[PDB]
């Protein structure tokens, strides 16, 4: 799943 | 820049990458997805995740000091990004990198190194 930054 | 063995792309072929790509483009329009991996024979850490949602107008500048945190550098230690296999301007954005250097599967691919020149 993708990191929100 | 360093040649790279990106590992999403040796897991995934073109068509899986596509669909991924269109898929998070859609489902966040203004939010960067990015794909962000160590050259080989780098003995910085490993990154445990690759894969990266950024802000449009994040910047370059920005970016560093974020994955500088997550790769656990002191001031010290060396850090260089490749995009499009050259080192981005500190000011530019994660978004006008995203428009000129996207690939077709639709993600931005940067690589980070200790170095930053290479064969």
């Amino acid at each position: 799943d993708f990191t929100f930054l | 820049g360093p040649h790279m063995k990106w590992a999403y792309k040796e897991e995934n072929n073109f068509e899986k990458r596509r669909a991924e790509g269109d898929k998070i483009r859609r489902k966040y329009p203004d939010r960067i997805p990015v794909i962000v991996e160590k050259a080989p024979k780098s003995k910085l850490h490993d990154l445990d995740k690759k894969k990266y949602l950024v802000p449009s107008d994040l910047t370059v500048g920005q970016f560093y000091f974020l994955i500088r945190k997550r790769i656990q550098l002191r001031p010290e230690d060396a850090l260089f990004f490749f995009v499009n296999n050259v080192i981005p301007q500190t000011m530019t954005t994660m978004g006008q990198l995203y428009q000129d250097h996207h690939e077709e599967d639709l993600f931005l691919y940067i690589a980070y190194s200790d170095e930053s020149v290479y064969g």
